[PDB]
């Protein structure tokens, strides 16, 4: 009910950390396979944890 | 010697997407002389966002 | 950062305290003020809390509970009155956002309730 | 009952038919029999109800 | 031209049962077997494939089972070990050729496992 929001801008995000890591048990993506998120280009990204 | 203590352009900021800073330097803070020994020509650009 | 707590005391019952809550920020009028409390031994529930001027108490806590905040000073406070012994717990502040993002969590202070 | 290929290396030829139930290698780490959260099964099914 | 599975009675958990699917046809050994799975009610999924060189199971499955081949007889059969009450499901078995696609598709069978 407290969802967080954070502002991600002018970086590089490898995925090679994160996805390639055995901690995430879910990871699904709904518009694109995991393996094409490094090759795209992003815009305004915001971070919700919770 | 010469500081500067005075900083009145804006109250306050709420929505701070993007930002850049330099690393932090000094310049100079005293000369009086009359006849100018310098010019500094800049042009600034907005296209298609950049 | 850790919010500081402060105002609670060992007093007999039916006594009165104010609980602080102090945190860093200008934004402190646009943040909530959540209070929750674990009493020895047993789980912690619902205590108070307050939506700008909105007041809000649970079954047993409405009308000795009453919250009060100070946003100027970055101090909201938390007034007690007729304090009893199944109030006694170590309350903590919760500090939410208008969307709930940034939040801090502190050491608190210890609240004790005193039967004769 | 009807079913569809989902996982594939790449693009299969013009009136290609590609049946072969082995496991993909979808994650970046190789990983062989059954599956995790990684070399899922290139087979998924219709959800067709009336 | 057709398949034929046959099975599924009334065991108890941890039992072991031997589940046949049996195709009318002559070279069934390059017809792959896949096996599915249905739960009562809820959405499909799959169990097991045999398909010739290696093996791949599924995540509830993953190694409890010895899934063999009869090439021989052209037929395909699963064995079930460390069976359990919540696999109550009605398992499938399908090949397709690879020549001219088509689909020899079963009937099921059932699954039910009692809980002690
Ligand atoms: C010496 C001084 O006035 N420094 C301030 C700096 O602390 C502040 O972050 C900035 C905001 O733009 O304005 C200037």
């Amino acid at each position: 009910y407290a969802w967080n929001r954070k502002r991600i801008s002018n970086c590089v995000a490898d995925y090679s950390v994160l996805y390639n890591s055995a901690s995430f048990s879910t990871f699904k993506c709904y518009g694109v396979s995991p393996t094409k998120l490094n090759d795209l280009c992003f815009t305004n990204v915001y971070a919700d944890s919770f | 010697s010469w500081m500067e203590s005075e900083f009145r352009v804006y109250s306050s900021a709420n929505n701070c997407t993007f930002e850049y800073v330099s690393q932090p330097f000094l310049m100079d803070l005293e000369g009086k002389q009359g006849n100018f020994k310098n010019l500094r020509e800049f042009v600034f650009k907005n296209i298609d966002g950049y | 950062v850790q919010l500081q707590e402060s105002g609670g005391g060992l007093v007999q019952a039916g006594g009165s305290l104010r609980l602080s809550c102090v945190a860093s920020g200008r934004t402190f009028s646009s943040l909530n003020i959540v209070w929750f409390r674990q009493a020895p031994g047993k789980e912690r529930k619902f205590v108070a809390a307050i939506n700008d001027r909105n007041t809000a108490y649970a079954e047993s806590v409405k009308g000795r509970f009453t919250i009060s905040r100070d946003n100027a000073k970055n101090t909201v406070h938390l007034q007690m009155n007729s304090l009893k012994p199944e109030d006694t717990a170590v309350y903590y502040c919760h500090s939410a956002d208008v969307n709930g993002g940034m939040d801090y969590w502190g050491k608190g202070t210890q609240v004790t309730v005193s039967s004769h | 009952n009807y079913l569809y290929r989902l996982f594939r290396k790449s693009n299969l030829k013009p009136f290609e038919r590609d049946i072969s139930t082995e496991i993909y290698q979808a994650g970046s780490t190789p990983c062989n029999g059954v599956e995790g959260f990684n070399c899922y099964f290139p087979l998924q099914s219709y959800g067709f109800q009336p």
